[PDB]
């Protein structure tokens, strides 16, 4: 197959990924932009190729405005392309980063969003395991602009509330306890990581930090955060309480992404 | 402790 290099200009850099690299593309035939997610596949395992077929075919399954859309999936000889509609705004993790971080409002409708992407995952039996502000994407840099979820390179299916060890898998400061206990684990996961999040919205550091990695798994898995002053000290307890139902360490007692949209510091407004 | 990127990591396992 040469369908992507004679069907699709290769444009500038987006953002990149642990060996992924994204590229605005532009079909020929229509002039239609596209972000191309290139991966060097001679490198790969047959595990690996397993892998991208699986974000593939999960991507598809999904259909949302707040989850990214999988346009085409295609093999050339040294590379895998797989082309999505283009987010133009840039990552979530660059505007926290920008803007240090959210008003209580703007945070709100931001978990809110996420959330409902989320939960649309669930209720579709998909387990993402690596939520991030560096994989939501801002459909533009305006205030209030619509959140989209990417990077389904993790994501796995599993039915209801069931739980089974997946693999050790995800990123380090938004894994769960369940996952750093290698205790079987299920959609769960994903809310953890929302409480993450939106405790980062709220202040724009994490929760849990280290520069030792064993202690920062042990912070995780023993659900140790505080509220630090001055940062914390005009936010509302309502706000506080949704991160802390989220941020609840067995996985069981946690949250669900149904019952956190109710939560009234997200619908009192 | 500060908002950096931090990368996403798959040691497998699963069973
Ligand atoms: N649809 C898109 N539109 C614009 N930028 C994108 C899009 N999809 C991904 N990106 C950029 O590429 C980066 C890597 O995308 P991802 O799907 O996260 O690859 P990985 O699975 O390698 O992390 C994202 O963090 C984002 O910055
Ligand atoms: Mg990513």
């Amino acid at each position: 197959c040469t369908r992507f290099s004679d069907n699709y200009d290769i444009k500038e850099e987006l953002g990149k990924g642990a060996f992924s690299i994204v590229k605005r593309c532009v079909q020929k035939s229509t002039g239609f932009e596209f972000a191309a997610k290139i991966i060097n596949t001679k490198k790969l395992t047959a595990r690996d190729f397993q892998k991208l077929e699986r974000e593939a075919r999960i991507c598809r399954k999904l259909h949302h405005p707040n989850i990214v859309r999988l346009h085409d999936s295609i093999q050339e000889e040294n590379y895998h392309y797989l082309v999505f509609d283009l987010v133009t705004g840039g990552e979530l993790f660059e505007d926290i980063v920008a803007r240090e971080f959210y008003s209580e409002a703007d945070a709100s409708h931001c978990i809110q969003q996420i959330l409902e992407s989320v939960n649309h995952c669930h209720q579709n039996g998909v387990v993402h395991r690596d939520l991030k502000p560096e994989n939501l994407l801002l459909a533009s840099k305006a205030k209030g602009a619509a959140v989209k979820l990417a990077d389904f390179g993790l994501a796995i299916e599993v039915q209801g509330d069931h739980q089974a060890w997946f693999g050790f898998a995800g990123t380090p400061g938004y894994l769960s306890p369940e996952v750093l206990k290698k205790e079987p684990y299920g959609k769960s996961v994903d809310i953890w990581a929302c409480g993450v999040i939106l405790y980062i919205l709220l202040v724009g550091y994490p929760p849990f930090w280290d520069e030792d990695q064993h202690r920062l798994y042990s912070q995780i898995k023993a659900g140790a955060y505080d509220y630090p002053s001055p940062e914390w000290d005009t936010v509302t307890p309502e706000a506080k309480n949704l991160i802390n139902q989220m941020l609840t360490v067995n996985p069981n007692k946690r949250i669900t992404a149904a019952e956190a949209l109710k939560h009234p510091w997200i619908c009192q407004r | 402790a500060t908002l950096a990127r931090q990368d996403t990591i798959d040691e497998g396992g699963e069973v």
